[PDB]
């Protein structure tokens, strides 16, 4: 009848660049 | 021996001195007359109502915006423990003996007050610290 | 530190019109190496009990 | 301490109402053809209260005992001026 | 259906200085 | 020392009178199919 | 009555809780924590 | 012991010294203002809420990107403890007082803020192993 | 049917800055 509720599942419209800029942990 | 002698000698001193202070007297009352005191006033840091002689010594309370009361510490001063110094200073209070009810009001009330740099009701006399550790 | 590794452990299950678990938190180790023996309760966001 | 007081009425009596009122309807649908409520009632009538008291609430704590600070402070004038 | 009663409001009607005479603790 | 008292009457009672109340619906509606 | 019989085996059965993952939580320090024995600071030197 | 006093010395004097520090001063406020700070401003690390005089210290809340509300750690700091110091920069923050509430807003929120290179407050206070092991 | 009250949201009208004056703990 009822069931555990789900956590919210994130929306895929806005899918954008994770990386603006090098991380200096590559070292550049 | 002798720098704690002199120390609290000069903290005794410095107690009983009390110079430099600013008194507020603009105090409204309204209710049940009968338990007013005869005279409300307060320094910056302590509020004072004082009662007369054959007065009973009623019961003073903390009034907040919304009205609620609250319990607020109180001292018996006074040569003949005729004032009731409470340890806050505040825009309304509440006044009760019995089933009788007396509002007080501060007229001049001061948000900014006068910052405790000290410890002490005094600003001559400092608590510092002992226990080091 | 932040990041650092709690653990901890719950048991005995719920009553009837209980709606909270009491949680222990057992030890906590940072991310240097540090570690401690913290047996504290475990509560909400805003400190509710378990 | 107190605030909300939650008595549970649903988890304490929504068993025995909902037996007592399947049973009423069962037996007029049987009719229409032309004891369990208060066991329930039994287990599930004693569940405490449960309370619920904001954050940010005023309190107070009433000192039960002398508290003595002669050990950590000490007090010495300020010069004047 | 049934609440503890308030204590006494006192009415705000007969608004009077508490100060008649500045108090002699004032020194005045 | 004595003031008000709160006795408490429909924590007493109300699991008593709603129990009875709802018999006695169920069973006038039930009573009701003819 | 069978179904008396049924409910009073079968009516005490405790809740069960379903907390997800990546709740937030506190943890409220129930004792002293003393870190001397692990940690020592030291300035940094100037520039 | 020589080495330590030094030390210990250096580590005071580097947390005293409090250089190199910007300071925030762009927030708002919206709700019961009797409980509002006089001054709000954060340094990059903590963010202060300093509080008059005679006005109790409230409890300091922090809001998320939802709304809800969770307990953040403070340390009372200041002269006269009229300064509360709490742990984290956020972009809302909420205070409460009995039955009356205030918002903060933070409307020069840095997501990236400075990072803590060093272990403690100050960036010229190292937070060295001893323990080895 | 009932659940615990929330505490009281403040009002979102009265919106003004917290720093009428720099503090002087900032030194200025």
């Amino acid at each position: 009848c009822a069931s555990a509720p789900k956590p919210k599942q994130p929306s895929d419209f806005n899918r954008e660049p994770v990386n603006k800029t090098v991380p200096v942990e590559i070292q550049r | 021996q002798t720098r704690e002698a002199n120390a609290r000698a000069a903290v005794e001193a410095a107690f009983e001195q009390r110079v430099g202070a600013y008194y507020n007297l603009k105090y409204m009352m309204s209710g049940d007359k009968d338990i007013a005191p005869v005279n409300a006033w307060d320094d910056g840091r302590f509020t004072y109502f004082k009662f007369s002689a054959n007065a009973d010594l009623p019961s003073i309370y903390f009034v907040d915006a919304e009205g609620n009361e609250s319990l607020v510490p109180r001292t018996t001063v006074g040569s003949s423990n005729n004032i009731i110094a409470v340890h806050k200073v505040n825009p309304k209070w509440m006044i009760r003996l019995g089933n009788r009810a007396l509002a007080i009001f501060n007229e001049a009330y001061d948000p900014n007050g006068v910052p405790n740099d000290t410890g002490t009701a005094s600003p001559a006399v400092r608590r510092v610290n002992k226990g080091g550790n | 530190d932040r990041g650092s590794k709690v653990v901890g452990f719950y048991q005995g299950g719920l009553r009837q019109g209980q709606a909270r678990i009491f949680v222990q938190w057992s030890r906590i180790e940072t991310p240097s190496g540090v570690v401690i023996n913290l047996d504290s309760p475990g509560t909400g966001p805003l400190g509710e009990a378990g | 301490l107190g605030g909300w007081i939650d008595r549970h009425f649903w988890e304490r009596f929504g068993g025995a109402i909902m037996i007592s009122l399947i049973g009423d309807l069962g037996d007029w649908a049987s009719r229409q053809g032309s004891s369990a409520a208060a066991e329930a009632l039994r287990n599930s009538i004693n569940i405490p209260p449960t309370l619920y008291k904001n954050q940010g609430e005023r309190v107070n704590i009433l000192v039960a005992r002398d508290l003595d600070f002669s050990d950590v402070y000490s007090l010495e004038s300020i010069p004047t001026k």
